[PDB]
This record gives structure tokens, C-alpha cells and sequence, in this order.
């Protein structure tokens, strides 16, 4: 997964500009920018939502990318159990029991999991899809805001499930979001962008590393 | 390789495993076969006093504009579920799999259309075990099921190329219907009326639109060279699009 | 208060407001003028060689079937835009709001009414300036108007109760469009079948669906007193309905 | 805006059980709790979204009330600006520039108020949607998650803005919000929801408290 001189705009927007992104033997990435940045963008060059982003992206497609993008995207009048399954042999490699239930109950969704998806709450709903999206059992994972609408305890609980994972499979997470305490509990480096462009790339609080950089565009 | 061809698969069950499940198939089957009784009951057996002797082929065309209709809904119902509920952006992330998912719902329109074919068949035999008169023959049944196989998937690719051309899903239903029910509804009334009228019915020979819609009545059929020709041609065009649209469309 | 009445009507303005902005509209303005035009310029000048003499009739009834449908899609549109874009969930707060929902909406299917109305007018005239022929009467145009807005307001109301029943859209679109091109193509293909026929037949003036959708391509028209009575009377029982509806269904 | 006895249950799922709630004389009330535990419900019941409570909502139907639940409702063809205008003109008083303009610049805006809906972030919905709930000049103002997909300058100063607005207007605001450290920004008190009913009420960190109260469910 290799971002080479992306750029990509919406009419006289530019939004990326030369962007280059690679892993650098890292495992956690985090992604961190301004509301209006591109940060959802980069993420959908890298699932290949995008096919106008002039530039090269260099996926080897034998791999499988799992994502998340924006608000949750589920079959509605069916089970959260059912768009596991589902998702698993369509998109995945097959239904895999075992993996499947280890997420169900580190997430602790167990209790809804058979019922029907339009009766799911918001954060229902993002627990259900960060665990469609690990079902493909992928290489890549790309996350858009993954806690964004999670209570602090499942906030902690999916995070620290993901990180085992990468482990268990040989995995690589690029993570974009907002809770900075979040990346700082599962990460190794987060990258701050900025103008179309990567501006620092930090190694490892976060949130005053984002201020210093941000705060002076409105102030 | 077999692992792509099967991820295919795997989509085409889901599509069809959601229709034997819902209720609302359910009730539309009853819905038919309770109008085709009807018919035989009420009249095909009594309007004449005849010694309750039926023409199966009176039934046989309804039963088909019945099950077109409700088959091309339910074509148009797997092609916009997507869009509907947002999963095509789960499925369109790499060209492998984008070309995969329109391989995948036209073998799920194909099913569909086996699936109502199966369903006219099974309605009229129950009629011709039921009442009296001359067998339809097998062959005609089988032709039939040509007629529904190239009736709906043509209108199936069509929509679908629409409903990813605009990715609206509302007026692809409204499509379905509109065209359906427009073709006989305009012949009549005004084809006879400009000087180029009888030009513009023999036009229609030749647009599948036209044929297609006002064969949906029809007791039996034989399509022309040509207009066999122009169909099947046609469906294997829009199948085309399908694909070089979606290899390039943004999601 | 006015203040009700005030806000109310703000919702009403920008339904409309919306409706004279999109280019769409624009667009099937001038497909049927083009239609109308077509018809008067081809063939009702010239078919029997007469000297350049048009019967208005002919084509006002043309002019009406178009613009009633559009008008239709455009009322479905009205009435669906909140739940498609979900800010109905921003209106439906309390009964106050919500009934004044109803009303707005009601306000607003008269007035898409009345504009269809007067495009069909202009339409004519435009026509009648152009060629030779009796001029229609005023007060037939007149009439035509309340065609328009009994046709629409009952459909309106109807699929408008529909919506709210089940919160969905693109079954209303459907609706609208099935149930107009159903009655004139289903009528001449069975009605005439059963030994009920002329039973069925006649029942058909006592239904609006079947009344009203025939009537949309007559030259003229005239009601009976009891099916002007009927199709009033569902208009007032639909709206009746949604606002007991809308008072209790939660949002 | 006055809560008695409200009971409100999905078949056998009873999310609300004899709840009572009001502002006694405070301004700013938080309400915190896990996810499933039914704030949104509370706020429907409030906002009037609902009317199968069995028990009394007490509203001068006088008032109004500006709210925002779960995803941000938006006209997506039309732009921001017209959004606002819109509904001030709709289920406000009527569109009120002066406000209006102190509300996008405050939150900052400014930049694609003019620009379609469709093509804004989720953030960018998400501050636009808390601007059009304001535009009705509300006294009770409602708020599900609203920061939740807000950047941390984005929040802070939407918050401390609507801080401002309840001098300004004799406001009352109900806030049911993760971030725990948004609110204890802006807060007078807050409420912890468990089990259909109020636990703790705490007058005035707060993740502290949420978690001796709630983490035994799945801990
Ligand atoms: N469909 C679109 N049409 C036009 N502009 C767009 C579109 N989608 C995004 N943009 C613009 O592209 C820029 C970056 O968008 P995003 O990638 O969604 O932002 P982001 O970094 O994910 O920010 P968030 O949503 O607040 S995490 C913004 O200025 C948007 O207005
Ligand atoms: N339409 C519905 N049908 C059935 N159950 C529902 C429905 N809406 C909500 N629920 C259930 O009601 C409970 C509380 O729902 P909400 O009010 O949405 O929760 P919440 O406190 O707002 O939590 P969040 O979304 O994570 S802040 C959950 O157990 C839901 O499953
Ligand atoms: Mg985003
Ligand atoms: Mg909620």
C-alpha cells in the first residue's frame, strides 16, 4: 500500500497536492488533520473509491483492503449477525465462526447481534461495522473516525482488539481520527496533514502536537 | 481463479436467498395465482355455458404480463438494494471486484427470470390439471421462458446502467413501470394519427422497447431475424457498459 | 395565530420556490411544448390536405395527459423530498407542526396544480395564435383547471397518506405512475371478458381511480353527480386521515 | 420542559422506566451513559419525535425547541446557507442575518456556506446541522453527540458559542455526549443514565465518574 505524488481535487479545490504515504515497517498508523483537510480522500484513494486521484497507487491486489468510511454502512432490515455472515463470504475469504465470535463478544455487541439493524443505536451500528470490515480478514484495514460515535469503555475495547489482531494476521492499519487520546492508546506513529501534504510525520500528547500545527488557521 | 468466481457466487445466493425469505414474494405469488383461478373459474368455464372447456392459452398470457410485471420489479429491487442502502461503496474498491459485482447481479437477474418462468409454468399446469382443453405443449412453456429470459434481462441491464449512471434508485423503479405500461397505452392512441403512422408502427418492429413490452401480452411469439437479432444485440451491449461504467465511476 | 399560518406557508413557498429554479423543470416544459407543437405542425395541418384547419380538441386533451403526469411526478416529488432527504424528522415535533405539515404540503400539491393549469393554458393559446380553428372556450380551459386540481389533489393526498404509512419514496413514485398508465391499458384488455364485464364496467364510474385516470385524455369533460361527489369526498377523507395520522406516527 | 414518570419500551426491551427530569434552575445539563442505555430516546421523548411514552411531557407548546438527533438532516442539493435560511424561515421566527452571520463565523464556516451540502465533510454537516438547530433562536436546545464528528477547535468553540447563546437567549440546553471532556467545558451539571433511570446526578473529571457507575456491565 504505497501512495506515490496523489493529487486530487473537486473542480478549483485542491484537496491532495503531491501527497506521498508509505508504512515504514510500522503496524499503526494514525491520521490526524483539520475537519476539511482530505483525510476521508486519502482513505478512499487507498480503497480505490477514487479512480481520478492522478497519481500512483500501488496496491498489490492480490491482498484484501477491509474499510470504514463515514457513517456505517449495513443491510438494514436484516441482523447485525446476517451482514457479518454476509459480508464474510462475499467480500471476505468465507464465514469464519471463531473469528467472528471473538470479535462479537470482545465488543461486547453479543446481546443485539441477532437483532435487526434499523432497531441498532449509532454506536451499535459503528461496532457492527468496524467488525464487517475486520471479517474480510485483510491486510489492510483503512478506519474513518473507527470510535467516532463509541462510548469510552468500547472505545478502549475495539482499539485494543484491533492491535491484537495485527498481530494474529499480518496486518497494516491506517486509522484517521479525531479522539487523540484515542491513536495514543493504539499507534506507532501518526502522521499530520495539512494543505494537501504531509507536514510532520511523528514517531512513537498528540493533541498539542495538532494544535501547535492547526490552531492558526482560525486563530 | 475459482476463488473470485466463487466471491461471485457468494453475492448472486445472498441476492436470491433474500427473496424466498421475504413475505411480500410470498404474497405476490398468491396474488397471481388467485387472479389466474379467477379467470378460469369465473369465466374461461361459464361465459359461453360451455361443457367447462377452457383456452389455456387466454391464461397463459395473462399469467405472463402478471409475473413480467412483478419479475422486472423485483429485478429492479436486486439491482438498487445497493444503493439504496449504501452498500455499493463496500463492493466497488478495485476493478477485479467492481466488474465482479455486475457479473454477479446479471446472473442474479438470469435466476430471477428462471425463477418467474418456473412460476408461470407451474400456475398454468395447475390450471390444466384443474379444467378441461388441448395441453399447451411443452415447447411453448419452454419458449416462453426465452421470451422471459431476454425480456427482463434487457430491461435489467438497462436499468442497471441508469441506476449506476445517476445512482438514484427511486426513479429506476418508477422506469421499470413506466415503460412497461406505456408502449401499449401510446400505440392506440396516437400511432394511427401523423401521416408517418403506419411508417412508426413498422419502427417499432425493429425497437426493443416497443416489441418487448407489447409481446408481454401475447399468447405466443416468433421473433423476426432482425428483431431477435436486435435484441439479443442489445443485451449484450448494455452488459458492455455496465462494465466500462463501473471500472471508471467514483463511489 | 398568523404566526401558525405565516410559518406554514414559508414551507409552502420553498417547495415551490424549488420547483421554478431546477432546470428539470425547465426541461419538461419544453417537452411538451415540443410534443404539442410537433402534433399541431405535423399532421393536423396536413393529413387530409385541409387548408392548414386544426381541431384545438385533439390536442388539448394531448396537452393534459402530458402535463398531468408531470404534474403527478411533481406532487410525488413534493411530498417525498422530506423523507428522502430525512428533514421530515426535523419537522414532526409536535402536533402544532405537524398538522401544519400537513396543511403546507396540502397548500402546496393546489398551487403545483394551478401551474400545471395555467401551462396547459398557455400551451393552447399558443397553438390557437398559431393556426386556423375554433378558439376553444374560456370557460372549457376554466373547467380543465378543476380537472387538474381534483385529479392531482385526490392522487396527491392519496400516495401522500401512502408515505407517511410506510416511509418509503420510491414506491410512491411507482404508485403514480402504475396507477395512471393501469386503468386505460387494463380496461379494453379484460373488462369485456367476464360475465361481469358490463358490471365491472359500469362500476368504474364510482371509482376515482378508474374515473379520473380515463378522464385524463378527454377533450372534455362532465361529472355526475355522483362521481363529482365521490372524488370530492375521498379528497376530504384523505385529509382527514393524514392529519390523524401524522398526529400519532412516530418520527 | 418537564419529564414525569415516562416509561418507553420496544416489545420486551424497556429502554425508559419511570424517568423523571427537569433544570432545576441550571442551564446547561449533560447527560451521560453507555451505548444502548437510550439518551437519544429521552431526547426523542422531549423533542416530541415520539408520542407512545405512556407518561407526561411537560411543554408550553409556546416554546420552541431546536434540536439535532443522530445524523445531521440536510437538504443535500442545496447549499449551506440555503439550509439555514430555510429552516429559519420554516420552524423558526424568521431568518435573522445578524444572527445567522454570528453563528458562521463563529463556528468558522464561513468558506463553504456557499457550497452544496453533498459536497461537505461529515464535520462540516455536523456544524452546519448545530447552526440550523440554533437559527430557530430555541430556548430549549437539544443536542445528540454534537461534537461528535467535530475537529478539537471545532468543538471547543461551537461549545463555548452556544455558552454565550444562553445569556443571549433565555436558553435551556440538554447535551447527551461522549467526550466527556467537552462537557465539562460547558456544563452545570450532568446526569448519568443506567438501566432506564437516572443513577447520578452531578452538580458542578466526569470519565471517572462514568466508569465507577458503568463499568461493570461488561468489566
Ligand atoms: N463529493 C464532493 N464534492 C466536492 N467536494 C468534496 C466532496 N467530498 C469532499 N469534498 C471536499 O474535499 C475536502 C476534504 O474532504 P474529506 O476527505 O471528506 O475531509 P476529511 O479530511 O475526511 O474531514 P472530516 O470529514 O471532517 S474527518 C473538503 O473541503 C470537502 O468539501
Ligand atoms: N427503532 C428502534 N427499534 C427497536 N429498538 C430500538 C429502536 N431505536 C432504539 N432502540 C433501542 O433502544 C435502546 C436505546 O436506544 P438509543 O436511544 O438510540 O440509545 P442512546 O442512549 O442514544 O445510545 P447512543 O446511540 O449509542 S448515544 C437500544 O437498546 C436500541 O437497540
Ligand atoms: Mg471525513
Ligand atoms: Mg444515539
Amino acid at each position: 500500500m504505497k501512495l506515490e505524488h496523489i493529487t486530487k481535487k473537486y473542480g478549483s479545490n485542491v484537496v491532495l497536492n503531491d501527497i506521498d504515504f508509505d508504512f515504514g515497517d510500522s503496524r499503526i498508523v494514525g491520521l490526524i488533520g483539520k475537519n476539511g483537510v482530505g483525510k476521508t480522500t486519502v482513505m478512499k484513494v487507498m480503497n480505490g473509491n477514487i479512480i481520478k486521484f492522478d497519481g500512483k497507487v500501488d496496491i498489490d491486489n492480490a491482498d484484501n483492503i477491509g474499510f470504514l468510511i463515514e457513517h456505517p454502512k449495513l443491510y438494514d432490515n436484516k441482523s447485525g449477525l446476517y451482514n457479518l455472515k454476509l459480508f464474510a463470504q462475499v467480500l471476505g475469504k468465507g464465514f469464519d465462526k471463531a473469528y467472528t465470535d471473538k470479535i462479537i463478544d470482545a465488543f461486547g455487541m453479543r446481546p443485539y447481534i441477532k437483532k435487526k439493524v434499523k432497531k441498532y443505536s449509532m454506536g451499535m451500528k459503528q461496532k457492527l461495522a468496524i467488525a464487517v470490515s475486520l471479517m474480510n480478514k485483510p491486510k489492510f484495514l483503512i478506519l474513518d473516525e473507527p470510535t467516532n460515535g463509541m462510548d469510552p469503555d468500547g472505545s478502549i475495547d475495539v482499539l485494543t482488539t484491533i492491535k491484537s489482531l495485527v498481530n494474529e494476521l499480518d496486518m497494516r492499519i491506517l486509522i484517521s481520527s479525531h479522539k487523540l487520546e484515542d491513536i495514543e492508546l493504539i499507534c506507532d506513529r501518526a502522521v499530520f496533514l495539512r494543505d494537501g501534504h504531509f507536514v510532520q510525520d511523528v514517531n512513537m500528547s498528540l493533541r498539542d502536537t495538532y494544535f501547535n500545527i492547526n490552531q492558526r488557521g482560525d486563530k | 481463479v475459482p476463488r473470485g468466481s466463487h466471491r461471485i457466487l457468494n453475492l448472486v445466493k445472498y441476492d436470491l436467498y433474500s427473496i424466498f425469505k421475504s413475505p411480500l414474494t410470498y404474497l405476490a405469488i398468491l396474488v397471481v395465482s388467485s387472479l389466474i383461478a379467477t379467470q378460469s373459474i369465473l369465466m374461461a368455464n361459464s361465459m359461453d355455458n360451455p361443457k367447462h372447456i377452457i383456452v389455456y392459452g387466454s391464461v397463459f398470457a395473462a399469467a405472463k404480463w402478471l409475473l413480467l410485471i412483478i419479475g422486472l420489479m423485483f429485478v429492479v429491487k436486486t439491482i438498487t438494494r445497493d444503493f439504496s442502502q449504501g452498500t455499493i461503496q463496500l463492493y466497488m474498491s478495485k476493478v477485479k471486484t467492481r466488474v465482479g459485482y455486475i457479473i454477479s447481479k446479471t446472473i442474479s437477474i438470469i435466476l430471477i427470470s428462471i425463477l418467474f418462468a418456473l412460476i408461470h409454468y407451474v400456475i398454468l399446469i395447475v390450471v390444466q390439471a384443474s379444467s378441461n382443453g388441448k395441453n399447451l405443449a411443452f415447447s411453448k412453456y419452454v419458449d416462453n421462458l426465452w421470451f422471459f429470459l431476454i425480456f427482463l434481462l434487457f430491461f435489467g441491464l438497462f436499468l442497471f446502467l441508469i441506476t449506476l449512471a445517476s445512482q438514484k434508485t427511486a426513479m429506476i423503479f418508477s422506469l421499470g413501470v413506466f415503460l412497461v405500461l406505456i408502449v401499449p397505452f401510446i400505440k392506440p392512441f396516437i400511432t394511427f394519427i401523423p401521416r408517418y403512422g403506419e411508417k412508426v408502427l413498422d419502427a417499432f418492429d425493429y425497437i426493443p422497447f416497443a416489441y418487448l413490452t407489447d409481446k408481454m401480452i401475447s399468447s405466443n411469439f416468433d421473433f423476426s431475424n432482425w428483431q431477435w437479432v436486435i435484441s439479443l444485440g442489445s443485451i449484450v451491449i448494455f452488459f458492455i457498459l455496465n462494465i466500462l461504467y463501473v471500472a471508471k465511476k467514483d463511489i
